[PDB]
């Protein structure tokens, strides 16, 4: 399972960056357009950026909490790749490296960051809590998965609602779904990750001892773009201007002064897209309630 | 935010017994509009203040509203019951309410002026705040009433008068009288309420301490919320050093 590209094609794109061109039609520092569409279920969404397609799912159920944090509920994200999304991939390799490179990000992007209040999953302390689940599916790759799965999970959390609960010791009263309403969830902050994609037009030494910074960085590598890149970097931020994570794990060497200059441009990008989610969550729920207005008057 | 709950019938039935056995009235307690409209009808014509007399008296059993962070509880638990709004904070006085000043800060990101500070996002740090800032407001009006206290506590030091005091409790030990012009209570204990306490009879259902007096002997049916003559005074109790309102019936 190996992608084969000519070195002639390798120089071609490398030339295009040397004349400030890229094959998609975007700018270097331009991001794709995002299509968000929900299914009928809560925590159901289809997210699409041109060629890359994803789908995720949020659910929850009853379990006991750990001994470790006996206060808090349970939550984890599955991101199992299927070779459906591209023939590179093993059947569910949870031990591949790029998978881990997809994993630990979303592990830190959600779980260690804590966008979601796990303490608001405590139904009863130590007895019964929530087990909230996030199964990420990939559909078709043009890269940006780890940015797409960044979004589509956080999209899904802002669309899921959990049903109604009443406690009497052991008499724990899960109510019928349609009499007593499902209840949405508590998001502390909304993180958005950004892939950065790096291209030395030169050898090693002109990056190493060539003092002249000459390295091109772009956003959202397409599939062919992604196969030649030299370093890998993802930052994540919010609306309140705090930096969630940064991960440059090796690759090409890279100036620090670039990275701050990189990460500022992230901010203006992610903010506009964030609010686009925020209206569409409202507007769909508005469309839910206008169709709820088109239901009770109908019934 | 700040939430206010319902004072239930349990805080109101013990008035309702005084409202029914004596005053032949009650409260609604269905909705606090209907309660506030069953409170609007509990006014006596010969005393238009008997409107207001219940208002100052039902005060003592109203639910203590308190500041909180909305992540503590859910949306109808954001209710202000006494002010009929499902959502309620304080905003408009920065100097006496540091609560309002913080609400500027989390508004400062809501208009995009500024990133929010972190401690204004930690519900651990918030619960430490929201109890304490209520506790400072608790530590305010306990002195705010006490501001009036010593400043009343010098008034009746040597300026006594015979006036109208209102019985707010009829007990077996005596009755507690209250001057509406002054707003300071005093138990006129039964023996200094009346001579011959073996002839004094305290009823629990009617809440009457019927007796023959100290200064007289006519069978005095000491009910509630009527009008009396009473001598005011004050002498500081030498075992407590509180300037007690020396209140003595007349």
């Amino acid at each position: 399972k190996d992608i084969e590209i000519s070195a002639s094609e390798s120089k071609f794109i490398l030339e295009a960056l040397r004349q400030n061109y890229r094959l998609d039609g975007r700018s270097f520092d331009q991001f794709r357009d995002v299509e968000i569409t929900f299914g009928k279920e809560f925590g159901d969404v289809s997210v699409k950026m041109g060629n890359t397609k994803v789908h995720c799912r949020i659910s929850c159920q009853i379990a006991q909490p750990y001994e470790d944090r006996p206060f808090e509920g349970l939550f984890v994200i599955s991101t199992e790749i299927s070779p459906m999304a591209g023939s590179q991939f093993e059947n569910g390799n949870i031990t591949g490296e790029d998978e881990v490179l997809c994993s630990r990000i979303i592990e830190k992007s959600v779980r260690r960051s804590g966008a979601l209040d796990v303490e608001g999953l405590c139904i009863v302390a130590g007895s019964k809590c929530w087990a909230v689940r996030a199964d990420v599916h990939f559909l078709d790759c043009d890269g940006g998965f780890i940015d797409a799965s960044c979004i589509a999970v956080m999209a899904g959390l802002m669309h899921f609602k959990k049903p109604d609960i009443t406690v009497h010791g052991e008499q724990i009263i899960v109510h019928p779904v349609n009499e007593r309403e499902p209840v949405p969830l508590g998001i502390l902050h909304i993180p958005i990750c950004v892939t950065f994609s790096f291209f030395n037009p030169q050898d090693t030494e002109e990056n190493i001892k060539g003092e002249t910074n000459s390295e091109i960085s772009i956003i959202d590598a397409t599939l062919k773009e992604e196969l030649l890149r030299d370093g890998v970097l993802t930052v994540t931020l919010n609306k309140n201007r705090e930096v969630v994570q940064v991960s440059k794990a090796g690759g090409l060497p890279m100036d620090a002064l670039t990275l701050m200059k990189c990460c500022h441009e992230a901010y203006s990008i992610i903010e506009k897209i964030t609010d686009q989610i925020l209206q569409l969550l409202k507007e769909d729920s508005e469309k839910r309630n206008k169709y709820a207005a088109m239901l009770t008057s109908e019934n | 935010l700040r939430r206010h709950a319902a004072p239930p019938s349990t805080n109101f039935e013990i008035l309702n017994e005084m409202l029914n056995t004596r005053k032949n009235m009650s409260i609604s307690l269905e909705s606090s509009k209907a309660l506030a409209d069953s409170l609007d009808r509990c006014v006596d014509p010969e005393d238009p203040y008997f409107n207001t007399l219940v208002r100052i008296m039902s005060t003592r059993c109203m639910m203590a509203a308190q500041y909180f962070y909305s992540g503590a509880y859910s949306y109808p638990d954001f209710r202000h019951y006494g002010l009929a709004v499902d959502i309620y904070t304080h905003f408009t006085s920065p100097i006496r309410r540091y609560c309002d000043v913080v609400a500027h800060r989390q508004l400062a990101g809501a208009i995009g002026y500024e990133p929010l500070s972190l401690t204004h996002r930690d519900k651990n740090k918030m619960d430490m705040i929201c109890r304490n800032i209520n506790r400072k407001h608790r530590n305010a009006q306990f002195a705010g009433r006490a501001s009036i206290e010593y400043y009343v506590g010098q008034v009746m030091r040597n300026n006594e008068s015979t006036e109208t005091g209102y019985v707010i409790k009829v007990f077996n030990n005596g009755i507690v009288v209250l001057v509406p012009k002054f707003g300071v209570e005093g138990l006129i204990r039964l023996d200094n309420l009346t001579e011959d306490p073996n002839s004094a009879a305290f009823d629990e259902v009617e809440y009457k301490l019927t007796f023959v007096p100290t200064n007289s002997d006519k069978p005095r049916d000491v009910y509630v919320f009527d009008k009396v003559e009473v001598q005011v005074r004050s002498v500081m109790d030498p075992i407590t050093s509180k300037r007690k309102a020396e209140l003595l019936l007349k």
